[PDB]
């Protein structure tokens, strides 16, 4: 087989993984095609049916199928668009965050010195705090939106990659092959971008998924905490805000924005375990 | 020991490092050589601001709330580690049984649970539906100890030591929910790094030499591999007592704890900045110091440091 | 003493296993010591790892005798298996650095060595474990009881492996590659030790080897072995001057030792049967110089010779090295 | 002229027990010396530790040395200057000890053949395609093994990939770090043959790196002893083969096993382990170990010299050809 097609074989022996996928795929495609398949505008009031149940509970209707909220909106819609800030938000926070990471910390680790010193203890300043309380205080700095909760959360994300960057191209440095393209003459940048970063990849695409996990984790306690997504935009973790006076009247407020975070997160976190466990 | 001098070594620049920046945020942000010397001389005699909140000196604030995060993040490590290190062992010696999937498909759910919302479920659940236990607060409304005696400040001590019979089964009541909200989280990684170190360590060749002697399946397992499998544990422990601030931050606000997190978040949505001024120096500096006590304690249980 | 037969040890799905060990019979003496040889493919390690017990369940193990010290092993309680392993049977491993538990002082790991199997008294199992390393010649038995694996050198950590296996008495051992990770004056020396102990204890050595010529002064039987089977055994002079079968030939005529200054060295031509090319009739038939007809339609027997030699040939060599 | 020439190399690696201590040197190679000649196989021999792969690292430019001069048929080696970088990689190249670690896991054959052509030289893609499978085929890979990656080919096959990356830019001196340790017996003998060959045809030399005295007494020229990074012993082959003086060869041949019972004349034994590097002993390296221990042993170190031919690093043998001493 093929590297690609040893990876996919491998894969496909997780049924987890698998599921997993579905999910995702199915996520996505929602987030895409959320203006078409809603069935009503997220900001839009039906003030005839405030905190009307969902349509099989006994006093629902079939026109708001999971229900409405305290001003008479609709659960369904503003589930999914709420999906495509969380996936939007996880792209732009992954890929920036490793972008960076994955550059600091090819220098870091094939340099040594006092280059490697430098980064890594900016690194430990960063991660002196825990991640959350770091991106609360820069988010109260330079003030709540969504935007600014997103460039908070590359911040805080980015020393984790660097970190992590650095133990793979140390584990790869003191191999015989990168001494023998040495010897054979190859400068820096050759070494660390088409000799090195190939085998670090592996390390890295595991990351990847946990960088998506833990970025919507991020972006729901940003919003449930009131930082970040504001209250007009349909967001998973805001929508959850001012919700717990409502856990004796409405059960389907409280539960469903959680449930929606929980499945898209366990869905992630199984990508890491299948592609941790196709690359061994 | 050349390795705690060693540790001290990359702990003094990182301080260095939190002190100059807690400067630069008390310096810019308000409400420079020769600035920088005397805030540090400031905050060595303890005078880390008063709060806009209330005219409260910040560290007077700080002790009785540190005292209640203390409290509720030992009862939440103790419930991870009770229950997370035995079934992480016995998933790993049960390899593909019922047990074992379960195992790890909980410990999924778990370490993919947004924190905050599970604390609702579980009040929804069990305190207001089911009515088995209490909705908010540190105890009980109708409980007061005499502040004649030398109380501690830890109120499950306090309470035990003092009070009305029924004052200790009260303060538990109270400790339960938010100990296992909190817990969750440790909880799941435990359980995971527990089952990985082990499915390692039951496959090196110092296994199959205590297998060749004859030794007892449950002596192989408790005194050869549970004794190496335990070096990553503490480690990953280590992280856990960082992340905990974190949890707390999200637990607290709901349960109404009267702990540090609460505090920290209704300063940064107040704009109360002498409060997360003070805030992130005592806890950046209770993460330094616990990460160098993990870190000395790994020395000792890892004998390849000695 | 050991008694096996038709032992067979398969990995994987049972529609298609791979073969590790395929059908082996042999026997080994009380003070013999016994030489097993073959190549990287060979299966030699898998079946005195299938004695101990130590294969795991994606590997399966089947014999139709494997008696040891007139005890079966196939249908013993797990508490006889046990009470056999450390006690009558012992083994030493291949690398001696990761051998040894990192987190235990070598005290501890002699000294539980003994209490499993004799008197617990703490006084007399370290006693014990000072003679013990008085008998593996320790430079000072006395103090490096205290000292931990990742302090002792390679040749110190075999001596250690050997304290162990020898603790309780044992009478038989088994020495899976001891020395190829060490330097050639520390293999002479452990070599010396083993055939000391084996003479002064006179128990029973089984080595595992890739090296012809360290058997070839251990040795007083040679097994050889090819993709998991068992091909020639004999007498450990006459085995490497006239050799019955085809691969021990190849062997020999591939070993420098052979060959005059600068002269070319022979070979046998393509890789050893895996789990998906084991080909009909004799495994060597791909690459054996004489092959013919027969030796694809029929697998040989493992005929014995007049002069007491056996060989897995259709026809063995001659005493000049012919058919 | 001598096509490739070394004085005095020596090697120390400043070593630091802990701030509250002085640094220390670990003499890891301390004062070899050789004239390797065209077409020609110079065996280094000696147990681990003995510096042999510092002396492999040293030649091929992977570490500096920290004295003496290597020269190139006249031509100084050890200049930082760009024209004599050229000159290095050009004319010496490496065989590394492990062929699973000495192949990128992630290029493909076809890939890190090409790869000294492109870094090196001007060749245009087809003929760096050309020149890859002419080299593989000069070693013994098929023409559709050029689109593999490593983790699908033999430990043989590996190796045979490794020495065909040597040979690509033209090499005079090939330098093998333990070429055939982690091979089986039959891959072995195949190895040794394409060596051979490949020698017999580009007119290399080698400079062999190996414990393995079996092969060095079939491969080898030349022959070179080392013991606590000094050489103790030089001399041809047959010399050291068949009539060895320093009390350190006869014991390290005699440890060699040999098949044929005749081979082992006497058997020596030295009773100990091998002295550590970060605390070398008071006088000659061997002095703790040898049969033949004598007055002067403690307080000097023995200097090669010549006993007719043979290079012997030794008191005693000096006395046995001095007896006015
Ligand atoms: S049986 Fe046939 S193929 Fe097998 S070794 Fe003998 S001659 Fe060769
Ligand atoms: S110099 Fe002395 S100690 Fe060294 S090898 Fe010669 S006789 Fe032995």
């Amino acid at each position: 087989m093929t590297p690609l097609q040893e990876f996919w074989h491998y894969f496909k022996r997780n049924k987890g993984a698998v599921v997993g996928l579905v999910y995702v795929v199915i996520v996505l495609f929602i987030a895409i095609f959320a203006n078409w398949i809603a069935p009503y505008n997220p900001a839009e009031q039906f003030r005839d049916a405030l905190l009307a149940p969902p349509a099989w509970q006994e006093g629902g209707s079939m026109a708001h199928l999971l229900g409405t909220d305290d001003v008479g909106r609709d659960v369904l819609s503003r589930l999914m668009y709420g999906a495509r800030l969380s996936l939007l938000v996880g792209c732009l926070v992954v890929v920036l965050s490793l972008i960076m990471g994955v550059i600091l910390g090819l220098i870091a680790g094939y340099f040594g010195g006092l280059v490697d010193n430098i980064i890594m203890r900016v690194v430990d300043i960063m991660l002196a705090l825990p991640s959350l309380l770091l991106a609360l205080v820069l988010v109260a700095i330079f003030g709540p939106s969504i935007g600014n909760a997103a460039l908070a959360l590359t911040f805080v994300a980015l020393p984790h990659y660097v970190r992590l960057t650095r133990a793979a191209v140390l584990v790869e440095v003191n191999r015989d092959y990168v001494t023998a393209s040495r010897v054979a003459g190859a400068g820096a940048m050759r070494q660390m971008f088409i000799n090195i970063f190939p085998n670090c990849l592996a390390p890295l695409i595991v990351q990847a998924s946990l960088g998506f996990s833990n970025a919507i984790l991020d972006m729901a306690a940003l919003g449930f905490l009131g930082m970040g997504a504001q209250p007009p935009t349909p967001e998973w973790g805001t929508m959850l805000s001012d919700v717990l006076q409502f856990a004796q009247s409405a059960w389907w407020v409280v539960t469903f924005p959680g449930l929606a975070i929980l499945l898209t997160v366990l869905a992630f976190n199984l990508m890491g375990d299948g592609l941790r466990d196709a690359l061994d | 020991l050349q390795f705690i001098l060693r540790r001290l070594g990359l702990v003094i620049p990182t301080f260095i490092g939190i002190t100059l920046l807690t400067f630069a945020f008390v310096h810019m942000i308000p409400g420079m050589w020769q600035q920088y010397l005397h805030y540090i001389w400031g905050v060595m005699h303890g005078d880390l601001g008063i709060s806009m909140k209330s005219r409260i000196p910040v560290w007077e604030e700080f002790v009785p709330r540190f005292q209640a995060t203390l409290e509720l993040g030992v009862c939440a490590m103790i419930f991870a580690t009770a229950v997370g290190i035995p079934v992480g062992v016995l998933a790993a010696v049960k390899r593909g049984s019922i047990f074992d999937h379960t195992a790890v498909g909980l410990a999924l759910t778990g370490y993919s649970m947004p924190i905050f919302w599970w604390g609702m479920m579980l009040i929804m659940l069990v305190s207001v539906h089911w009515n088995l236990t209490p909705v908010s607060g540190r105890v009980s409304d109708m409980v007061f100890l005499d502040d004649s005696n030398p109380l501690t400040g830890f109120m499950l001590i306090d309470t035990a030591i003092w009070g009305e019979d029924g004052n200790f089964i009260d303060a538990v009541a109270h400790m339960i929910l938010p100990a296992i909200v909190l817990g969750t989280i440790p909880l799941a990684v435990i359980v995971r790094m527990t089952r990985s170190s082990m499915l390692e360590v039951l496959g090196e060749d110092y296994i199959r030499t205590a297998r060749a002697k004859g030794l007892t399946r449950m002596r192989v397992i408790i005194v050869h591999a549970l004794r190496n499998a335990m070096l990553p544990v503490v480690t990953v422990i280590g992280l856990q007592v960082g992340t905990l601030l974190a949890g707390a931050i999200l637990t607290e606000t709901i349960f109404s704890w009267p702990g540090l997190g609460r505090w920290l978040i209704d300063a940064l949505q107040r704009r109360d900045y002498p409060v997360v001024q003070g805030g992130v120096l005592l806890v950046a500096t209770m993460i330094i110091l616990v990460n160098l006590l993990v870190d000395l304690l790994y020395g000792v249980v890892n004998p390849r440091i000695r | 003493l050991l008694n096996v037969d038709k032992l067979s040890v398969h990995f994987g799905d049972e529609s298609a296993p791979f073969r590790a060990v395929d059908r082996i019979s042999y026997s080994v003496k009380q003070g013999e010591v016994v030489g097993i040889v073959g190549e990287s493919g060979s299966g030699k390690s898998v079946s005195s790892l299938a004695i101990m017990g130590l294969i795991d369940y994606p590997g399966r193990v089947m014999a139709e005798k494997l008696e040891f010290n007139g005890q079966d092993l196939q249908r013993i309680s797990e508490k006889e298996r046990r009470n056999l392993v450390g006690a009558e049977v012992a083994m030493i491993f291949q690398d001696p650095m990761t051998s040894l538990n990192p987190c235990y002082t070598v005290g501890f790991q002699i000294m539980e060595a003994i209490k499993v199997h004799q008197g617990g008294n703490k006084s007399t199992r370290r006693q014990r474990a000072i003679d013990l390393l008085n008998q593996v010649g320790i430079p000072d038995p006395a103090s490096r009881l205290d000292v931990y694996p990742h302090q002792l050198s390679g040749g110190m950590s075999q001596r250690v492996m050997i304290a162990m296996a020898i603790a309780c008495r044992p009478k038989l051992l088994i020495a899976d590659e001891p020395t190829t990770a060490l330097d050639v004056t520390i293999q002479a020396q452990i070599i010396e030790l083993l055939l000391e102990l084996q003479q002064k204890e006179n128990m029973a050595l089984v080595l595992i080897t890739h090296d012809l010529a360290l058997v070839a002064e251990a040795a007083h039987k040679i097994i050889v072995m090819y993709a998991g089977q068992v091909v020639e055994t004999g007498d450990a002079h006459a085995i490497f001057h006239a050799p019955r079968h085809p691969y021990t030939q190849a062997l020999l005529r591939a070993l420098p030792e052979f060959a005059q200054d600068k002269e070319r060295l022979a070979s046998l031509p393509g890789v050893v049967p895996g789990k998906y090319d084991r080909p009909n009739g004799c495994l060597l038939n791909p690459r054996c110089p004489y092959a013919t007809d027969r030796c694809r339609a029929e697998e040989p027997a493992l005929n014995m010779l007049a002069d007491g030699r056996q060989s897995k040939c259709h026809y063995p060599l001659d005493d000049a090295g012919r058919p | 002229q001598p096509l490739l020439q070394a004085i005095d190399l020596k090697k120390h690696y400043p070593v630091k027990k802990g701030m509250f201590a002085p640094e220390r040197l670990v003499k890891a190679l301390d004062g070899v010396s050789f004239n390797l000649e065209r077409g020609k196989t110079l065996a280094v021999v000696g147990e681990s530790g003995c510096g042999k792969s510092t002396l492999g690292r040293l030649l091929t430019m992977i570490e500096m040395p920290t004295g003496g001069e290597l020269y190139y048929q006249g031509q100084d080696l050890l200049k930082h200057d760009p024209q004599a970088q050229k000159l290095r990689r050009q004319k010496i190249q490496i065989v590394f000890q492990n062929p699973y670690g000495s192949l990128n896991p992630r290029k493909k054959v076809g890939q890190i053949l090409e790869e000294p052509l492109l870094i090196n030289t001007s060749l245009s893609k087809e003929q760096r395609r050309e020149k890859a499978l002419s080299m593989m085929a000069k070693v013994g890979l098929k023409t559709e093994h050029y689109d593999r990656y490593p983790h699908m080919f033999s430990g043989g096959q590996r190796q045979r990939i490794a020495i065909a990356r040597g040979l690509m830019l033209d090499p005079d001196v090939v330098i093998a770090d333990e070429p055939v340790s982690a091979l089986d017996v039959s891959v072995r003998a195949q190895v040794l043959n394409l060596m051979m060959d490949l020698q017999q045809e580009l007119g290399l030399s080698y400079v062999f790196i190996s414990h393995d005295l079996s092969v060095v007494e079939h491969i080898a020229d030349e022959v070179m002893v080392m013991y606590l990074g000094r050489c103790v012993e030089k001399g041809t082959k047959d010399q050291i083969f068949n009539n060895p003086r320093h009390p350190y060869t006869q014991a390290l041949l005699s440890a060699t096993p040999r098949l044929n019972p005749d081979d082992r004349r006497e058997r020596i034994k030295l009773s100990g382990e091998l002295p550590s590097p970060l605390n070398p002993p008071p006088g000659c390296a061997f002095n703790a170990r040898c049969r033949r221990r004598f007055g002067p042993c403690t307080q000097l170190q023995p200097q090669l010299k010549d006993y007719g031919g043979q290079l012997v690093a030794c008191f005693a043998v000096d006395q046995d050809e001095n007896p006015q001493r």
